[PDB]
């Protein structure tokens, strides 16, 4: 997990707001996989 | 030196100012871990990712809900909004309200679009992916993937019939991926006139000393049939920041002065500070597209 890292693997995230206003919530449709 | 202005696009340690190959030059941290992030500021024209010992192309959606991992490649899953990929026209009518957005050139839309998406675990909003435009189809690919390269048995795993195991993966220029453009979230808008995009026809980068251009003193030769396997070579050399000890701040094999008639691919680790005009040769960066050239006129 710390060579992860080094590479680049990134937080798991399931739903996002945008940075621009208005602020909306978008969600992914299902889980990304476990493996990541 | 009246090469000076001319030739700032090809400070690439201040214009790109991260690595080209692999680009992960900044940290952001989302709940206490600092991830690696793409942070150049340059597009890299003709990059994209290549799967090793797979079918799955870079730009499929990452494995979700019940798929494989080696199904799936590295842009965004559906979503509701659907965010990815997304045309040049729906980000033009999604965007159409936001000042500073709304109006910007196709690659800069496609990072700002990227980097509009904080991660739910990301309260300090720090988080942006990169993403790759594919101005073919006119489509934004947001990158769920924000890592570039990983290879040893250690780390992935080739083995077809071992689905649910990590692939292993490299960045490359192929002819296959001519109309695919890497960005970070720090592209920046004036992209068009800090960076480099085409390559010089008729022209072999210099060094400026004292009045005169002189030629590169050292290059490191490969021999290449064209423009764009010498575009190639350059890219395979540049700054990566592939394992602040592991960022190259843009540091590297960028540049490259391509001699036409003797095929060689010429490869060197400074900023060139002016021109020579040799109509033997075709000045080209690791971030240049690798066909577009630009008429000695």
């Amino acid at each position: 997990t710390q060579q992860a890292k080094d590479i680049g693997a990134g937080p798991v995230a399931s739903c996002f707001t945008t940075r621009m206003s208005p602020p909306q919530q978008i969600c992914l449709n299902s889980v990304v996989n476990t493996a990541l | 030196n009246p090469w000076t202005e001319y030739m700032a696009k090809y400070d690439i340690e201040e214009v790109h100012g991260s690595g080209i190959r692999v680009d992960l030059g900044e940290d952001a941290e989302v709940a206490g871990t600092q991830y690696r992030l793409p942070s150049g500021k340059c597009p890299v024209f003709g990059k994209g990712i290549i799967i090793e010992n797979s079918n799955t192309t870079f730009l499929t959606p990452v494995a979700t809900g019940n798929q494989y991992l080696k199904d799936g490649g590295f842009a965004f899953p559906p979503t509701e909004p659907l965010m990815s990929p997304m045309t040049l026209d729906e980000m033009r009518h999604f965007y159409k309200d936001n000042k500073y957005v709304k109006n910007l050139d196709e690659l800069t839309l496609c990072s700002r679009h990227a980097g509009n998406m904080i991660p739910d675990n990301d309260k300090n909003s720090n988080y942006k992916y990169p993403a790759v435009y594919d101005d073919k189809d006119k489509k934004c690919h947001i990158l769920y993937i924000a890592a570039q390269e990983n290879n040893g048995p250690r780390y992935c795993n080739k083995d077809e019939s071992k689905r649910n195991s990590m692939f292993c993966f490299r960045p490359a220029k192929d002819i296959s991926f001519q109309n695919y453009t890497y960005l970070s979230k720090n592209v920046v808008d004036n992209w068009e006139k800090v960076c480099p995009r085409k390559n010089l026809q008729n022209a072999k980068f210099g060094l400026w000393v004292d009045g005169n251009c002189e030629d590169i003193p050292h290059v490191n030769e490969f021999p290449a049939i064209d423009l764009f396997e010498c575009n190639k070579l350059v890219f395979e050399l540049s700054a990566s920041d592939q394992p602040d000890r592991y960022k190259s701040h843009g540091k590297g094999y960028n540049w490259g002065n391509y001699n036409t008639e003797t095929q060689k691919c010429e490869i060197f680790n400074v900023k060139p500070t002016c021109l020579i005009n040799n109509s033997s040769y075709i000045a080209t960066t690791a971030l240049s597209h690798p066909i577009e050239v630009e008429a000695a006129a």
